[PDB]
């Protein structure tokens, strides 16, 4: 019973983990490139006003 | 070297196409049965050497499966 | 010096016009990712803000 | 035309059915659009117009129906 079950949850935890470093990782950069572009035209908006 | 059983085949493979378990276990196998927890012989043959017996019935065209539940069987391929 | 300075408001103001342009042509494109990740695929396990 | 075109720059911006974009559909609530998402919006709309808008009257603007009030 251990023996079946403890392998299953070792292919399922690598699976998940590899494909969410996978994933996620470039998620966030595309994200950030977003929020740094918007934060900067934000900032000469402000400047721009004043 | 020569005349030596890794020129042909992996050793365990062959070490478990030698086990008493095989032919029983072969026999069955082909008719369409499937293996779960409660025949432990059988079970704990195939978990064993899981990898061989799957690689030998490939030349069949044929995939030896393990569902989620524990229970072995055998699928066959188009070909 | 004020007209000058309304020099390099009008540099400023050039800047600011083309990240204007640059950050709607990202919101766009990362608006059909949006639509696709609806299937409860963002809300913690795609968005690890760490 | 205007009353159109605000939806063209609506829906592609926050990425809502034309369907649901009525004239009184509030972008936060109806449309899901939050802080960034409506400055985006905001953007879109000062973009697609070449024109500009003040900060406070700006943010007046809170829907569909507002957007096109200040735009025409």
């Amino acid at each position: 019973a251990i023996r079946v079950t403890q392998s299953d949850r070792d292919l399922f935890k690598h699976l998940i983990t590899e494909a969410t470093s996978y994933v996620s990782a470039d998620y966030m950069r595309h994200a950030n490139e977003r929020r740094t572009h918007l934060d900067e035209a934000l900032a000469l908006r402000g400047e721009l006003f004043g | 070297s020569s005349t030596h059983i890794e020129q042909f085949m992996p050793v365990k493979l062959a070490q478990a196409l030698a086990n008493s378990l095989f032919p029983e276990l072969d026999s069955q196998l082909r008719a369409g049965r499937h293996i779960g927890i409660d025949d432990l012989d059988n079970h704990a043959f195939l978990m064993d050497f899981q990898e061989q017996l799957e690689e030998f019935y490939a030349r069949y065209n044929v995939e030896l499966i393990r569902a989620p539940e524990g229970f072995f069987y055998l699928r066959p391929r188009s070909t | 010096e004020m007209e000058n300075v309304q020099k390099k408001l009008r540099k400023l103001e050039r800047d600011y016009y083309q990240i204007r342009e640059q950050v709607v042509s990202a919101k766009a494109g990362w608006c059909a990712v949006m639509r696709m990740v609806k299937d409860n695929g963002v809300e913690r396990r795609l968005h690890r803000r760490e | 035309t205007i009353e159109e075109r605000v939806k063209k720059i609506i829906g592609e911006q926050l990425g809502v059915k034309q369907e649901e974009v009525t004239n009184n559909a509030s972008f936060v609530e109806d449309l899901g659009a939050d802080s960034l998402d409506t400055v985006e919006l905001v953007m879109a709309l000062e973009e697609e117009f070449d024109t500009e808008i003040p900060d406070e009257e700006a943010e007046k603007i809170t829907t569909v129906q507002a957007a096109i009030d200040y735009i025409n």
